[PDB]
């Protein structure tokens, strides 16, 4: 149902079954499918397509020519009723594409809250994007990719299937990310390699001097010590006992399937 | 510092 | 004329003269020009522009914000009645652009059948794309480019004017292809260089063990023998007498104008 | 007001206050905001969004899915009434984005005349593009970038914030430009480095043999002499006393804030 | 094997 | 000479 306080432009097409929240705005020439839920205060500016089994949160701003919930590009996909979930206060810019999941990948593409998805950013099937992320122009997440909180992905960067971009990571523009990026790391190149800790990001987000030093020490264990990952894991866990910010490494290691960028 | 998201950097 | 079994959305604009086949579907806010032919069962989802002298085959799926048959980007083009031909069962994704030919380039942009053109793929004037190809997100074919059957072009890859991408080629993401790529080859980098035979592709497409070995032997003649191309051509032709799959090299050599990637 | 000789398609939405010039053409499903001025003979093909405080000149051709005058992507922007100015006879292709300025950056995004902005080119807030430029497919100008007259920016190239691309520059495809590019220079790579003078461009644009030689001599002073820029500046100014084309270097040096690509 | 068209590879 | 804007070159 369409809330009495929602605005639906006369030229927009909202299919019977769609749920449109209070003070939402469906602009001219938008198409909203029957399995779509659009939350309170969310704005579709104009020329937006939203379809599939798709739930969108509150106070989002979705710009013209975006395609949200659409059939994904996986050749294995066969029309199964998979899903998209998008949180609150996202800015989803012109020509952004966010595709529905595949059964094989878990059935769900998920985006958190307070993200900025810049022009032509692509979120393929089965991706999970956290909160407070930035995907710059033409940033492309291939299928099954995870982008953790606060991560920034530079212009024209592609993240290969199944890779994890850790929390507070900075990926430089025109990069190709072929393996997992630990949290707090600056990554650049094709294939992408590590270039130290994202110190400025940590500063801006209220990390203490002690936390930043500990994170740098963990980085050094992984990349400077000359030891294998299996050797340094307990050392990092040991370090995390004093500085809890370091636990992000541990949690990331447990999820990592493609090995670390080096 | 200035964020350049397209470059993917915090400017020095 | 519009077939009685075609669906044309009330908001779509189909100009008098357009030919719309049986069980075709012209979705909301599409524009179809008077020189367009759309084949049986072809679907334009919504917000699709098709114009120019453009013939589209059967069972295509064309997604929102695609531009098909449009004026090309060649500064030499002056409005001449050039053409686009697209075959059957293509999946043409959001924001794909396929531009009409130029008189100077032969008057025709051609796409075969069973292709997947991913988000924002670009097919410039005078290109020829074969069958069963994949152009990944933001893959860009400059003017006069040929992409042969089964070729896969990675994300953000640009193919420079006049280049040939041979059959069963794999071009890695974020590549810049400045010369011709022989069939069966893996190519990557900027400018793109060869990295062996696309063995997995050949396996999946039913090539015999003998054919794959012969193809690898031909690859070695071109790239490992240390001989010039003129020297190895008759050796490859000789090899093709036993293994006909090797003839693809011969046929490719005859078309190649920019020399081989090395 | 809408000129009596302008065409506005019945499906287009032109908001009260918009100024539409003589013989302009507003195609199907376009949206024109109340602070927009569209000059004589300018054509919006279809599915074009133009908004903000935006002035567009004469004889422009703006293609489907372009977004002109839109809210910029700067996280600092807060809705202030900033501006876009676009000149005459520009060809602005599918999915091009041109965003309004920020107060912090000067309040204005400006594009000159006779430019070709190819598919998905992006002109961020506070950019200044001159005349007779080409931005190729997916070329991306980050905030505050200047592109001077006749410059050509290759496919998938990103120009980083605040950088200047000098007059008659050729930037190769898939480049990442992190510093200022002197006029007349060929630049390529990531980060982009200089590869000599754009001799062919100078030939085509009527530069004399003497002017080209002088420009090459200035290039050699900057890049071959082994001297610092402060040392060579007066030498270049000295050279400009005889060959006025060399003054472009002087004028560029005065504007440059990020240092030169090397 | 898994095709990654964006990477332009058959995954090992 | 031929301009290839996508490559960003004047063709030799």
């Amino acid at each position: 149902m369409i809330d009495k306080s929602a605005f639906v432009h006369p030229t927009a097409i909202v299919e019977e079954g769609a749920s449109i929240g209070a003070n939402a705005h469906i602009g001219p020439f938008c198409i909203v499918g029957p399995h779509v839920e659009i939350g309170e205060g969310t704005v579709l500016k104009s020329h937006v397509v939203v379809n599939g089994h798709t739930k969108i949160g509150r106070d989002n701003e979705i710009y013209q020519f975006a395609s949200i919930g659409e059939v994904n590009q996986d050749l294995k996909y066969a029309g199964e009723p998979t899903r998209v979930e998008i949180g609150d206060r996202n800015r989803i810019r012109e020509s952004v594409t966010i595709h529905r999941g595949t059964v094989q990948g878990g059935g769900l593409t998920k985006v958190g809250s307070d993200n900025l998805l810049m022009i032509n950013a692509h979120i393929a099937h089965d991706c999970t994007v956290g909160n407070r992320c930035i995907l710059a122009n033409n940033a492309t997440l291939a299928g099954h990719v995870s982008v953790d909180d606060f991560a920034i992905i530079g212009g024209m960067t592609a993240v290969h299937q199944f890779c994890i971009i850790g929390a507070h990571v900075m990926v430089g523009g025109c990069s190709g990310v072929a393996q997992d990026v630990p949290p707090y790391v600056i990554a650049q190149g094709n294939h992408a390699t590590p270039f130290g800790v994202n110190i400025e990001g940590l500063k801006r987000r209220g990390f203490s001097r002690e936390a930043i030093t500990a994170i740098r020490n963990a980085y050094k264990l992984i990349y400077r010590s000359g030891k294998t990952l299996d050797e340094v894991k307990p050392e990092i866990a040991e370090l995390a006992e004093t500085y809890p910010e370091v636990k992000a490494f541990t949690d990331f290691f447990a999820r990592s399937t493609r090995g670390l960028i080096r | 510092w200035m964020l350049d998201p397209i470059a993917g950097k915090w400017s020095r």
